[PDB]
RNA sequence: AGCCAGGAUGUUGGCUUAGAAGCAGCCAUCAUUUAAAGAAAGCGUAAUAGCUCACUGGUCGAGUCGGCCUGCGCGGAAGA
């Protein structure tokens, strides 16, 4: 297991094939070139769906590609489709944007158990919908 | 370099000595800090 | 653990009371109830690191003088003008 | 620079600046700078101290200012021998005894407050302190 | 409203020197933009005002110690500007009816 | 650091640790990495849960002050860095190999896998546990 | 006090979709895995990355750190 030598995880929606506005130049900025990431970027992007921002590595090497394991798309944007407004904080305490519950969000964490790491499911839970808690949610319990 | 009247620690690296009886404060990391006097 | 030994005053006035708070030491006064005040010097220092926790300006406190213990309450006191230090102390009975 | 809405006088004897001040206690913010040197503060220095300390502590906080100039003073203008009345009220002042509390403080941490009372002792030409409202 | 030209202006540098001339990026008007690696070579595709461009070529020729090179072209009347709307003297003469218009302003 | 209720807390809570504790082993990662956190203490969460203490605290009156009133042969394994490992499910679980296996996958060091106390015992690889 | 260690996945998080990605400004200032780790004091980035400190291991082995009060001193202190 070789350390930091180029990955990074960053990319927008898992549907935007070949992007240049919001990645293009950040996936491009080594020699890897600006097509890896469409022919190879749904390889495993349409197994499951499209317009997820879900993070991959990047460990380039002298070997013109790389090798990697998609991830886990993050929290944030999972409530949106799951959590009714697509927006979030800007006024955390200042007002109640939206709300779940932990009966939904504990079903949701679960999920993510694969990238997540805890000795049991609880944590990961109070874990998670406490990112929840950042973006002025407030869970009902 | 600096001469102020004082001459507190400007970057964290900067060390207070008295050579000579004058006060100096040298910068082992940054050579703009280097004062004089005070 | 407020409890303060604290000598009984001869020398009252402007000129025993400068020369006293010029020695570490500062007066005060235990008055209260139907006993007559009874003029009180006590050191400096230790009523100083005292009036660092309010339950010195409520809780009942324990002056010790002559052996006789008097429970008493600091109802006043005075500050020096501007340095970290205190002038005089007005223990009224409790 | 503050100054008094109008007056009973213009002018007013210069007077000596002698004794304790009054303003000992912190009774207002819960910290303060109080004046330990003796002095007189003109109105432009309480202004300036009061901007590098309104900005020290940016939006958040409450400031307290304990002092009012209310005392004209004359000077005569450059090239004039003395005599032919008094001068002109250039500019008003605030006499300071030791121990006199200038400028007060809340809503902030103890720190803040110290770093902000630093800049504003540092704009005033007396020497200063830090003090705290102790309660009672 | 003022308008100005803002030419893309693509540039070919040494990768090494890639992340100096990306400080010339911040010291010109021109924004970011898309750009990918050659071999050795690294290029990006700039796009700055004409105002500013003249001086790019001075950049890239100081940065890249004369191993700069670059090309741009003329693009995108869109752009607006600052600041206090400078204007260039002017119009017009040699023509009837201007005098007029002079009455037409009082 | 806080003073003796919270040292001596938490020593007091490793001994209960070995009231009901069973084997256990030594590690010294003097070049570790969180990496490896998630590998033997993932592996904790692969056992039961949080419980599982590495408690990397082997100063001669820390860890080994707790020593006198449980397994004082572990007094020899106090010196260099040293976190001790004891268990609870499972009597001489899997838990003692995996050090071993461990170190070999990717660990630089693993304190020379001396292990600690079932047969009041020394540096062995076995594979002898019930399984 | 010095000494090789460590100082984490989503956090490309919602934000004005050009970015603010611990660190322009916002508010929140999660909780886990834990010997420890602020969703971060500074540095460095177009923004990342990156380099540090907080903190905590161990090596180490005895006193040490920060305010208060004051005494006496040094600097600030250049003329015919």
């Amino acid at each position: 297991a070789k350390k930091v030598q180029a990955y990074v995880k960053l990319q927008v929606a898992a549907g935007m094939a070949n992007p240049s506005p919001p990645v293009g130049p950040a996936l491009g900025q080594q020699g890897v070139n600006i097509m890896e990431f469409c022919k190879a970027f749904n390889a495993k992007t349409d197994s499951i769906e499209k317009g997820l921002p879900i993070p991959v590595v990047i460990t380039v090497y002298a070997d013109r590609s790389f090798t990697f394991v998609t991830k886990t798309p993050p929290a944030a944007v999972l409530l949106k489709k799951a959590a009714g407004i697509k927006s979030g904080s800007g006024k955390p305490n200042k007002d109640k944007v939206g709300k779940i519950s932990r009966a939904q969000l504990q079903e949701i964490a679960q999920t993510k158990a694969a990238d997540m790491t805890g000795a049991d499911i609880e944590a990961m839970t109070r874990s998670i919908e406490g990112t929840a808690r950042s973006m002025g949610l407030v869970v009902e319990d | 370099m600096k001469v102020r009247a004082s001459v507190k620690k400007l970057c964290r690296n900067c060390k207070i000595v008295k050579r000579d009886g004058v006060i100096r404060v040298i910068c082992s990391a940054e050579p703009k800090h280097k004062q004089r006097q005070g | 653990m407020f409890t303060i030994n604290a000598e009984v005053r001869k020398e009252q006035g402007k000129g025993a009371s400068r020369r006293l708070r010029a020695a570490n030491k500062f007066p005060a006064i235990i008055y209260g109830g139907k006993e007559a005040p009874l003029a009180i010097e006590l050191d400096h220092d230790k009523v100083m690191n005292m009036q660092a926790k309010a339950e010195f300006y409520s809780e009942v406190l324990t002056i010790v003088v002559d052996g006789k213990e008097i429970k008493v309450k600091a109802q006043d006191v005075q500050r020096h003008p501007y340095k970290p230090k205190l002038q005089h102390i007005d223990f009224v009975r409790a | 620079m503050l100054q008094p809405k109008r007056t009973k006088f213009r002018k007013m004897h210069k007077g000596r600046n002698r004794g304790l001040a009054q303003g000992t206690d912190v009774s207002f913010g819960s910290f303060g700078l109080k004046a330990v040197g003796r002095g007189r503060l003109t109105a432009r220095q309480i202004e300036a101290a009061r901007r590098a300390m309104t900005r020290a502590v940016k939006r958040q906080g409450k400031i307290w200012i304990r002092v009012f100039p209310d005392k004209p003073i004359t000077e005569k203008p450059l090239a004039v021998r003395m005599g032919k009345g008094k001068g002109n009220v250039e500019y008003w002042v605030a006499l300071i005894q030791p121990g006199k509390v200038l400028y007060e403080m809340d809503g902030v941490p103890e720190e803040l407050a110290r770093e902000a009372f630093k800049l504003a002792a540092a704009k005033l030409p007396i020497k200063t302190t830090f003090v705290t409202k102790t309660v009672m | 409203e003022l308008l100005e030209p803002y030419l893309s202006f693509k540039i070919y540098a040494p990768q090494e020197y890639l992340s100096r001339a990306y400080n010339d990026a911040p010291k010109y008007c021109a924004n970011i933009v898309d750009t990918q690696l050659k071999n050795n070579e690294v290029i990006l595709s700039g796009e700055i005002p004409a105002r500013c461009i003249q001086e790019y070529r001075s950049d890239l020729t100081f940065f890249t110690n004369g191993r700069s090179v670059c090309l741009t072209e003329l693009k995108g009347y869109h752009v607006t500007t600052g600041e206090p709307v400078c204007q260039p003297r002017r119009p017009n003469s040699r023509i009837d009816k201007v005098r007029y218009m002079f009455n037409k302003i009082t | 650091m806080a003073l003796n209720l919270q040292d001596k807390q938490a020593i007091v809570a490793e001994v209960s640790e070995v009231a009901k504790g069973a084997l256990s082993a030594v590690v010294a990662d003097s070049r570790g990495v969180t990496v490896d956190k998630m590998t033997e203490l993932r592996k904790a969460g692969r056992e039961a849960g949080v419980y599982m203490r590495v408690v990397r605290n082997t100063l001669l009156r820390r860890a080994v002050e707790g020593t006198p009133f449980e397994c004082l042969k572990d007094a020899f394994v106090g010196p260099t860095l040293i976190a001790y490992s004891m268990e609870h499910p499972g009597a001489a679980a899997r838990l003692f190999k995996e050090f071993a296996k461990a170190n070999a996958k990717f660990e630089v060091k693993a304190a020379a896998f001396e292990g600690e106390l079932i047969p009041a015992s020394q540096i062995d690889r076995l594979a002898t546990l019930p399984t």
